[PDB]
């Protein structure tokens, strides 16, 4: 319901969608050749089929083609600075595909807006929907137009006859929350019966280890998940089932 | 839209000493019998917090606004449910979103909506003699509500409300933090009955609620409950009726602390790294006790105060064009 | 001013093949989506598929995937619709609509192609005219018309005097009978004196057997 | 999947009245709605292409509003030619979108007495070996009426066909045709044939009869 929507919001009012408690199959995302730009930051594409996270955040918008390279950490640009920033330690996925067939009108489409001027930069994750006029001079505007005073928002104006430079592009970004809470989003892998007193290799919610399991009378805190006494090695685990 | 109802009488704020409170678990991992050091947003061990009185039938009518400034610590001991929820925002209108939490004998409801704020709104309650009970009938605290994004109704978490007569025999502590468009709420409830106000016991705080909100917060306020009074036309009373309650407000600061766990896994003792030179010496070492002698700690430094820039004064545009 | 023109009504039998066309004119055919809608007698509508001719992109509804096929031809600015194997539940009315995916979809539609399927033979209508008696009634204006019931499949077009006269004409919907036949009648009202110096010819045309007939009407003499 | 519903299923209102119809959705759709109107035996036409925005070339008396899960369509001043079927369609996902159930709007008028006419079989049909007697009821309101056939003062049942037209847009009346089919021998056996019409606008049932040997 997110990769097939009829209409997408403007880049200045992007809407985020949260996804949790479901079994995901990312293969159909990377098997298909429809997408033009498919980038991953911090995680290999295939290995996503064997990982579990706590929640997934999806953001979607539409922008011109020449700026598809700007959506990346560390870059600077008008939309990158004034509309959508990225943290320097981002991990996730970025998908971008051409949508000239869905957002083009013969007379010109004027349903998309983008911000031109702003006093300062934004934080890595922020949203700006203020309609207050921007003042570049010294004389107060008093809510009216004038010299050195302009309306911030500006239109794009897509046309079907334009070249690849001005053609629209639909962009979605996926972010994961991990190493913070017990897993909620899972991958398709059927479980297996347990072993009590034998040395085996185990895979608990994506955490891979080797050794022998046992039952201990440890007063584990009910709201906690697992512990590590020292040397950054887990020793106590809780079975999800 | 709103009716202005304010009193010209004002009283200066009053302070008190925060003995040892303001410690919470910094992570969800489990540690046993290990001393740990962590740097995070905490509340200094020895500091002055502000205590506010909210009783007015001599009398003192008070309900001001306080800044947030990267987290807030809240304390109160109420028996008549005087305070229900908190409101947040910058200008406090329909432009920005806000939060409201209500707790009753049935359930607990948390809502996030773009409510309309009055100049000085307050929740009112009424009494039915035929039903011999107290309920709520006046819901004019907000004018309009739009763009609902989150609603959550659940069973009561740590509120008993069983005893019909309880006189300040419990303690409630709350911590609010906001960072990276994330709102974190930590809560704690403990039983105490002592002559003095603040006890000598030590306890930590557990994590309760995390919520994603992409807004900037620079102001917040509390809510109060006012009981309706049956007054004759010729009574000519004050017009404000409320119970007996008061609250404690502090602040937060990024600091590094050294905590000591226990065998079972409960926080019992902690020290600060920047209170006094003895504490700094304890921080440099690892144990809670030291032997007599000479110890070396971090060095001194003098910070700058001003900046000066000097450039040649040349007026000539580039031939770059 | 754009115009959409469909293909003629069709009749088939189970196990055969079929093809339907829809043609558009008056605008640039490569810049708009073409969609197909169906209606089964007496019930609601249901989308089937859409197509973009420029990039040649086709999308289908989940219920009708694999049982039909949609294609477009930019050389003559046409859209098509193809089947593989018909059955007894494919008789319906079909429309081709022009739309665009940002503001308005469904701006202009077609005429409506009627597709019939069955296992039977096709026969020809027989018309029996009826005219008022030699004496007019008290209403001043007397009734006239024709009655036809022997035909399959439906429908059939009837007009009077090359369609010049249309006020007061009424046709009744055909009703199925026991032996797989339908009955219809055409009625009209004409002034009493018109029989003195006017003659009325009714023309009945149908595509299935592709026949057009004309019958003259005269007042009924009182043959006691 | 998303399913929709309309209410009321069918209603009647007089000329100059205010009419309202409600469309309901299973979940949120965010003002992605279209309103369609289809006259009997024709192709649908667009009426309103959003929650509120009005299509060009449409009379101003139509209006629409609503959001969330409830939408309303209002007609301010009804006109005689506004008898049709109304639909509300949602469009959220790229191609899964469905229509509604449908609604029928009618108009009531003053009771009008029918005009009864009787037509005997023609000579060509008699030569063909069959006979058909036609009873025509013209310009009557409302729709319900009863037709009976008598042959030599004997009632006939189960051997007649009944065809009724749609509501006229000029005089807001109906038309009715009844056909009695018989063999040539049965038709020639009897002499007098009568068609009796019962209607609320008739004080008494009206009988039109003809004799085989008198025509
Ligand atoms: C829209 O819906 C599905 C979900 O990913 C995708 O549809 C696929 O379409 C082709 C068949 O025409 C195949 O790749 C798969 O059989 C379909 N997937 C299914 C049925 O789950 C499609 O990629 C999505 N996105 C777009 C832009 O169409």
């Amino acid at each position: 319901e997110v990769f097939n929507a009829t209409r997408f919001a403007s880049v200045y009012a992007w809407n985020r969608k949260r996804i949790s408690n479901c079994v995901a199959d990312y293969s159909v995302l990377y098997n298909s050749a429809s997408f033009s730009t498919f980038k991953c930051y911090g995680v290999s594409p295939t290995k996503l089929n064997d990982l579990c996270f706590t929640n997934v955040y999806a953001d979607s918008f539409v922008i011109r083609g020449d700026e598809v390279r700007q959506i990346a950490p560390g870059q600077t640009g008008k939309i990158a600075d004034y509309n959508y920033k990225l943290p320097d330690d981002f991990t996730g996925c970025v998908i971008a595909w051409n949508s000239n067939n869905l957002d083009s009108k013969v007379g010109g489409n004027y349903n998309y807006l983008y911000r031109l001027f702003r006093k300062s930069n934004l934080k890595p994750f922020e949203r700006d929907i203020s309609t207050e006029i921007y003042q570049a001079g010294s004389t107060p505007c008093n809510g009216v137009e004038g010299f050195n005073c302009y309306f911030p928002l500006q239109s794009y104006g897509f046309q079907p006859t334009n070249g690849v430079g001005y053609q629209p592009y639909r962009v979605v970004v996926l972010s994961f929350e991990l190493l913070h809470a017990p897993a909620t989003v899972c991958g398709p892998k059927k479980s297996t019966n347990l072993v009590k007193n034998k040395c085996v290799n185990f895979n608990f919610n994506g955490l891979t280890g080797t050794g022998v399991l046992t039952e201990s009378n440890k007063k584990f805190l009910p709201f906690q998940q697992f512990g590590r006494d020292i040397a950054d090695t887990t020793d106590a685990v809780r079975d999800p089932q | 839209q709103c009716v202005n109802l304010t009193t010209r009488t004002q009283l200066p704020p009053a302070y008190t000493n925060s003995f040892t409170r303001g410690v919470y678990y910094p992570d969800k991992v489990f540690r046993s019998s290990v001393l740990h050091s962590t740097q995070d947003l905490f509340l200094p061990f020895f500091s002055n917090v502000t205590w506010f009185h909210a009783i007015h039938v001599t009398k003192r009518f008070d309900n001001p606004v306080l800044p947030f400034n990267d987290g807030v610590y809240f304390a109160s001991t109420e028996k008549s449910n005087i305070i229900r929820g908190w409101i947040f925002g910058t200008t406090l209108d329909s432009k920005t979103q806000s939060l409201l939490i209500v707790n009753n004998a049935t359930n607990v409801v948390i809502k996030v909506c773009e409510f309309q704020f009055c100049n000085d709104p307050f929740l009112g309650v009424y009494y039915h003699k035929n039903n011999k009970s107290w309920m709520e009938s006046e819901f004019r605290v907000y004018s309009s509500a739009n763009n609902c994004t989150f609603e959550y109704v659940s069973q009561p978490f740590l509120m008993d409300l069983e005893g019909k007569q309880g006189n300040f025999k419990n303690l409630r502590e709350f911590v609010f933090k906001n960072i990276d468009g994330y709102f974190k709420i930590y809560s704690k409830h403990t039983p105490i009955n002592l002559v003095r106000d603040l006890p000598q016991g030590f306890s930590a705080l557990e994590p309760l609620v995390d919520l994603p909100i992409g807004i900037n917060i620079t102001r917040f306020q509390t809510l109060l409950a006012l009981h309706r009074s049956y007054l004759t036309p010729g009574d000519s009373s004050s017009g404000w009726t409320a119970g007996a309650a008061a609250y404690y407000v502090g602040y937060l600061q990024p600091r590094t602390f050294l905590l000591k766990y226990n065998e079972n896994g409960t926080i019992t003792d902690a020290v600060d790294c920047a209170l006094d030179p003895l504490s700094e010496t304890k921080c440099t070492l690892k144990s809670f006790t030291v032997e007599k002698g000479i110890y070396q700690t971090s060095n001194f430094r003098v910070q700058p105060t001003e900046s000066i820039v000097r450039f040649p004064n040349i007026t000539n545009l580039c031939p770059f064009g | 001013e754009v115009q959409l023109v469909q293909s003629g009504a069709e009749v088939k039998k189970p196990g055969e093949s079929l093809k339907i066309s829809c043609k558009a004119s008056g605008y640039n055919f490569a810049y708009y989506w073409i969609g197909w809608v169906r209606q089964m007698p007496g019930k609601g509508l249901e989308w089937m598929g859409i197509i973009y001719p420029g990039d040649s992109d086709t999308r289908y509804s989940p219920s009708f995937q694999g049982q039909v096929t949609i294609s477009a031809d930019k050389s003559i600015s046409t859209a098509y619709l193809q089947w593989s194997s018909l059955k007894a539940s494919d008789t319906a009315m079909y429309y081709c609509a022009r739309g665009e995916m940002t503001a308005v979809f469904g701006d202009y539609w077609g005429q409506g192609t009627l597709v019939t399927v069955s296992s039977a033979s096709t026969k020809g209508p027989s018309v029996f005219p009826l005219a008022p008696s030699s004496k007019s009634t008290s209403g001043g204006t007397a009734a006239l018309g024709c009655l036809v019931k022997d035909y399959f499949p439906e429908p059939v077009t009837v007009s009077w005097n090359s369609g010049a006269l249309t006020s007061g004409v009424h046709t009744f919907p055909a009703v199925l009978q026991s032996s797989g036949l339908y009955s219809l009648s055409s009625v009209v009202t004409v002034p009493s004196s018109s029989l003195g110096t006017q003659t009325y010819i009714c023309n009945v045309n149908h595509k299935p057997s592709n026949t057009k007939v004309d019958k003259r009407v005269e007042p009924k003499s009182c043959d006691k | 999947d998303i399913q929709m519903t309309q209410s009321p299923s069918s209603l009647s209102a007089s000329v100059g009245d205010r009419v309202t119809i409600t469309c309901q959705a299973s979940q949120d759709i965010s003002n992605y709605l279209n309103w369609y109107q289809q006259k009997p035996g024709k192709a649908p036409k667009l009426l309103i292409y959003d929650a509120s925005n009005l299509e060009t070339g449409v009379p101003s008396r139509f209006s629409g509003s609503g959001s969330g899960t409830d939408f309303t369509l209002t007609i301010s001043s009804l006109q005689p030619e506004d008898i049709a079927t109304y639909y509300c369609q949602q469009y959220k996902i790229l191609l899964t979108w469905t229509f509604g159930q449908g609604t029928k709007v009618e108009i009531k008028r003053t009771v009008a007495a029918p005009s009864v006419f009787i037509f005997p079989p023609s000579d060509e049909q008699l030569k063909s070996g069959t006979a058909s007697v036609v009873c025509l009821l013209n310009n009557f309101y409302p729709r319900e009426a009863k037709v009976q056939w008598k042959v030599d003062n004997a009632l006939q049942s189960g051997n007649s066909q009944e065809s009724v037209t749609e509501q006229d847009s000029k005089d807001s009346t109906y038309s009715l045709s009844s056909t009695l089919t018989l063999s040539k021998a049965d038709y020639e056996k009897h002499k007098v044939y009568a068609c009796e019409v019962t209607h609320q606008g008739l004080s008494s049932p009206v009988t039109k009869s003809f004799n085989r040997g008198e025509c």
